[PDB]
């Protein structure tokens, strides 16, 4: 029933259903716990849509823990709070309009596959996720056919210093390279990288989401040629994204009409249980074409897959597309 | 002289005394860099730990934050997500619980107590002690028995067909087709690892299917001989105590230890930003956060008083000291410790399940 | 962006009853202790009591068992002073301060409640201006009551070399002075205003200063 | 009760010497020993937590604690307590009133005759400002037509200022609208450390 919308300032958004809308720029954790609270108490709030404008991954992280106090379902829809990384709480509500580390794995495998990129190295960091990511293209590599010559895998550190990342870094010899690692560390390996002559037009790398995150900020230190499999699709508008989010609530609200009678009640105060929640009618939800169903991990599982490109404009440019028939539909 | 401040979230008051003169006997082993203590008890409720967190304790620009159980087993996590969002340490003292060793949930979590998934490191030992080379591996199928599974195997495969693995729901109380599958094994030595109820359960079965008696070795670790777990225990059973890991002045006066090491440490380096002072407006990370944290994980003291101190890749600790324990006429008795890195031979008698007896030999 | 704002000083007769407010903000309100001090006039800091803000668990002092009681409204973030049966020795400045962590210190104080406890009428003042490369301005405030009397300058734009001084008590009547030194070229040429605000009377009065 | 107590309770530091206020207690209070700085007209600010701006530091741990300024302020002027917060009832210090010392500053004297609001509203006040001086003790006398009175004179005093460091007062003199206009001549005499000569401020009505 009653519904808030929390936005950043980016993508120029200025504003049964009872849709409360705010903006505010401030993301730290005592502001995220402040707004949901203070929206709590004094707006019977049954369901939250969010959305920032940082690369803070710990805002989804944030997020889950408030989920699983006030009970509220809360929907990552852009930015932070729509970084796939910690599994979603059982006890909470909390999803995230992202894929997984598998999901773009499998389109960069595409990526690869259909441009003959079969000779490739890996690159990543000790940074959580990077065991999911080797183990995921190897075993996808080993058994079934979409890498051929796999170097071993290079083990970084960007806390390191330069010396160290420099001697590592020099080991690959191969034109197309894995890169996982975190957005801070990216803009390390990259810019190092260069003065190796590693970001020339004849080396292709290729890099998550984790690395990409906004399509609205980009650092400089990215090299021109930067490819990347993102899911801020600026074509996904963010006016869509809180339509679906909100059809993804009501939804769960009218199907959660009769299976129990009743909508559950916002909770009293943060500051000093039901029977019943819309953990389930939520997590299988068709709305207009495309289902926004989740999974218990708290991610989609036919997410906006994108495949983009950084051009020498000092711009991202959209030339692939996953999201149709589960095939990759390059340009 | 400049001002590094610790935080701190103990139990009680006289804890926070104790942390308080911790830190005022670290700056006594020396100078340029003054160490200040910043604490406060447990919350009522999360979210007000979570909001105490940014307050009292970021608000003070802390380097790291140590965090202790309130009396009377994840209360740790508000300070972890907290904290963890600017990157900053944070330190355990009395959780064991095995998802803090997951990185992709609890990066910046350190911790001076083992997980019980680490207690496969003595199992390993006993193996090559007395050179057995087939177990039964009986785990809970949860986050605490996956990791214990995982541990044990990863160190036996390091030199799966040394081990057999049988899972169960946890809360299950019908565990008859499972130790049926165990027997039907050639089952000699059994691993359990479960809770201090789910052992209770397992207990239970045994003495169904006699496998209490005379033929089978139990060796559990510590939630499974505490408790309810310890009355329904095969007599006979040989389960694990963690030297320490209980105090909270041990391990309070031992991470100041380290953590005082680790910023002086720190400043010895080129290039350090201060930490975050309070949440509110601030959105990135703390800049030395993840250098700070290597450079914690790096540690090593010997000196320390619960044992040498240092931490793995996961920030768990290494080194630790544990207890065998060995239940024989309804009461525990130590027939040797765990030295950290071999098991040092006590000099008494070891009652296996039945009646029979035999000792730490060699 | 801590704050303890204090409700305004009070004027009541022996034997009535007076509720002191203090309102927080900056804070989670329910994660400390709220304090309460009495300060008299010449003397120094006398501990009242302490009530717990999360559990509403007052701890009172052994001197100020009997009549005072420790309020509590966690929905407006705000703590509560009520003294019965007023004696002429409760004639303080009463201070609300944060206690951290529930029982640790003080660190973050009230503005203050000034509190009369006598039996007087109330007066409004009187203000009678003074006048005479330095120049020095005055005011004179003669007889009021109670104590509790604000003088500005200009309204504040006059702040630097402003000289209050405290009042004197004479028979239920107090007086006290105010001195403004300006430049020879601020006056007569700029207008110099003395204002004077008695919250007792609810009364303000406005006097410039004229050769 | 624990009874706390420092001396002494007045000291007069130089600007940029080291000061060290002691507090003593009774009985053995661990570290639970907090400290306070009341200025001029503000509520007392928490200085130390726990025995421990960065010219203020603490040491000392059971029963003898000090606070100690390794660098006096000209804003350093006020009261400072010490608060016990180890066992119930909590209980403060004496206090300790610091003043600074400073450089010797004649007073500025300035008299004003009684106004003409007031001497058309009965009685007739004259008032004598003595500001901005150092040190704070000094002498006032009044004189009418050459003749010392003190009989209806009201004093004042100003707390040691935070930037200036000096004194002021203020010197009332009243009368009654008959006695006034029976006079001619009112001085306001002073002696100070500074003055070799008593400065002396007067006005003739006449
Ligand atoms: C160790 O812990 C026990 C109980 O946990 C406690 O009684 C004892 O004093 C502690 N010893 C120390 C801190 O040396
Ligand atoms: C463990 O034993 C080895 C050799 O027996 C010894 O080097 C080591 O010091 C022992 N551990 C401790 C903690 O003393
Ligand atoms: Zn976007």
């Amino acid at each position: 029933l009653n519904i808030a919308v929390l936005l950043g300032h980016s993508h120029d958004v200025t504003e049964d259903v009872n849709v409360v809308a705010l903006l505010m720029n401030r993301t730290d954790p005592k502001s995220l716990i402040t707004h949901v609270c203070d929206l709590m108490s004094g707006a019977r709030i049954h369901g939250l849509v969010f959305g920032d404008d940082t690369d803070q991954e710990a805002v989804a992280q944030m997020l889950d823990f408030i989920s699983s106090q006030t009970f509220i379902p809360i929907l990552g829809i852009h930015g932070g709070a729509s970084m796939i990384m910690a599994d979603k709480d059982p006890t909470s509500t909390f999803f995230q309009f992202g894929a997984s580390i598998q999901q773009q794995a499998t389109v960069m495998l595409k990526i690869m596959q259909d441009y003959d990129w079969h000779v490739f190295s890996l690159v990543t960091t000790i940074f959580p996720g990077y065991r999911d990511f080797i183990s995921f293209i190897k075993t996808t590599v080993d058994n079934s056919f979409v890498g051929w010559d796999m170097q071993n895998v290079i083990t970084l550190d960007t806390s390191f210093e330069d010396a160290k990342t420099q001697v590592q870094l020099k080991k690959i010899h191969s034109s197309v390279i894995l890169l996982y690692c975190s957005k801070d560390e990216a803009v390390l390996i990259l810019s190092e990288a260069r003065s190796l002559g590693l970001t020339g037009y004849d080396f292709f790398w290729i890099v998550p989401s984790l690395v990409s995150g906004n399509t609205e900020l980009i650092p400089k230190e990215f090299p021109s040629g930067l490819i990347s499999v993102s899911y801020d699709d600026w074509d996904y508008s963010l006016e869509a994204r809180v339509r679906d989010g909100l059809g993804i609530l009501t939804t769960a609200a009218s199907s959660m009409l009769e299976k129990f009678s009743y909508i559950p009640e916002a909770k009293a105060s943060c500051y000093g249980t039901p029977l019943h929640t819309l953990h389930q009618f939520m997590v299988n939800v068709t709305w207009d074409g495309k289902d926004l169903s989740f999974t218990e991990e708290g991610y989609q599982v036919h997410p906006r897959l994108v495949v983009i490109v950084l051009n020498k404009d000092r711009e991202w440019e959209k030339v692939g597309k996953w999201e149709n028939q589960t095939l990759s539909l390059r340009h | 002289p400049k001002i590094v401040n610790i935080g701190a979230v103990l139990s009680t008051k006289k804890h926070e005394q104790i942390f308080r003169e911790a830190v005022n006997q670290a700056n006594k082993r020396h100078r340029k860099i003054q160490l200040q203590a910043t604490s406060v008890t447990h919350r009522p409720n999360a979210i007000q730990m979570a909001l105490s967190v940014c307050e009292d304790l970021i608000s003070s620009q802390v380097y790291a934050i140590l965090v202790s159980h309130p009396p009377a087993h994840l209360t740790p996590t508000p300070i972890s997500y907290t904290a963890g969002f600017y990157r900053i340490p944070v330190i355990g003292l009395t959780t064991r619980m095995s998802i803090y060793s997951d990185k992709s949930i609890h990066l910046s979590f350190l911790r001076t107590v083992p997980p019980y998934s680490h207690q496969a490191l003595v199992w390993f030992e006993m193996m090559r002690l007395f050179n057995w080379n087939h177990v039964i591996l009986i785990v809970s199928d949860d986050h605490e028995g996956r990791a214990a599974q995982k541990k044990l195997e990863t160190l036996l495969e390091g030199k799966p067909k040394a081990d057999k693995v049988l899972q169960f729901e946890p809360g299950t109380k019908n565990l008859t087709a499972l130790l049926l599958e165990a027997k039907e094994l050639e089952a000699r030595v059994i691993i359990l690892s479960a809770s201090e109820d789910d052992a209770t359960a397992v207990y239970k079965s045994a003495a169904m299917l006699d496998m209490t008696g005379a033929g089978y070795v139990w060796l559990v670790g510590e939630r499974e001989i505490s408790g309810s777990a310890l009355r329904y225990a095969p007599d006979g059973i040989i389960g694990l105590q963690l030297i320490n890991g209980k105090n909270e002045s041990a391990h309070i006066s031992d991470a100041v230890a380290v953590v005082a090491q680790a910023i002086h440490e720190l400043f010895e380096m080129e290039n350090i930003t201060d930490p975050p002072r309070g949440c509110v407006g601030n959105t990135n990370i703390w800049k030395t956060g993840p250098l700070f944290k290597r450079v914690l994980m790096s540690s090593k003291y010997p000196d320390g008083v619960t044992g040498r101190i240092e931490f793995n890749e996961d920030g768990d600790r290494k080194f630790a000291q544990y207890s065998i324990m060995n239940l024989q006429n309804r009461k525990l008795v130590q027939v040797g410790i765990f030295n950290g890195s071999y098991i040092i031979q006590n000099d008494r008698k070891i009652i296996w399940p039945g009646g029979e007896t035999e000792g730490t030999l060699v | 962006e801590v704050k303890l704002v204090e409700s305004g000083p009070e004027l009541k007769k022996p034997g009535e009853t007076v509720k002191i407010s203090c309102k927080a903000s900056g804070f989670t309100f329910t994660n400390y202790g709220m304090n309460w001090v009495k300060q008299a006039p010449g003397k120094g800091l006398k501990w009242m009591g302490w009530i717990n803000i999360y559990t509403g668990e007052p701890t009172y002092a052994d001197d100020f068992k009997g009549r005072f009681a420790f309020s509590l409204e966690t929905s407006a973030s705000t703590a509560y002073l009520q003294i019965n049966n007023l004696k002429n020795e409760d004639t303080a400045t009463y201070f609300c301060a944060r206690g951290y962590d529930y029982e640790g210190y003080f660190d973050y104080w009230g503005q203050g409640t000034t509190l009369t406890v006598s039996s007087a009428k109330t007066t409004p003042p009187s203000v009678y201006p003074l006048a005479p490369s330095m120049v020095t301005l005055g005011c004179l405030v003669k007889g009021y009551f109670p104590e509790p009397v604000t003088v500005t300058w200009n309204s504040g734009s006059l702040s630097s070399g402003v000289h209050t001084f405290p009042a004197v008590l004479q028979s239920d009547l107090y007086t006290l002075s105010s001195s403004v030194t300006v430049p020879s070229s601020t006056w007569p040429s700029e207008t110099v205003t003395c204002n004077v605000a008695h919250p007792a009377s609810s009364t303000k009065v406005d006097k410039k200063i004229v050769p | 009760d624990i009874v706390m107590t420092q001396a002494p309770a007045t000291l007069s530091v130089t600007p940029g010497d080291r000061v060290s206020l002691s507090c003593r207690a009774s009985q053995s209070i661990a570290d639970y020993l907090y400290w306070y700085q009341q200025k001029s007209h503000e509520s007392p600010r928490l200085l130390l937590k726990y025995a421990s701006p960065s010219r203020f530091s603490g040491s000392g741990s059971g029963s003898d604690f000090t606070l100690t300024i390794n660098s006096v302020e000209p804003e350093d002027v006020g009261m400072y307590y010490c608060q016990n917060g180890h066992s119930f009832p909590r209980t403060f210090g004496g206090g300790t009133k610091l003043e600074i010392k400073r450089a010797d500053a004649a007073p500025t004297v300035s008299i004003f005759p009684p106004s003409s609001e007031q001497l058309a509203a009965g009685g007739a006040s004259v008032v004598c400002f003595l500001n901005n001086f150092y040190p704070k003790d000094i002498n006032v006398k009044w004189k009418i037509d050459g003749s010392e009175r003190q009989n209806g004179v009201l004093n004042s005093w100003t707390d040691q200022d935070s930037k200036d460091s000096t004194y002021s007062m203020s010197s009332t003199l009243t009368l009654t609208k008959d006695e006034y206009e029976r006079h001619n001549s009112y001085t306001c005499e002073a002696t100070h450390k500074t003055s070799t000569s008593p400065i002396v401020k007067s006005f003739n009505r006449n």
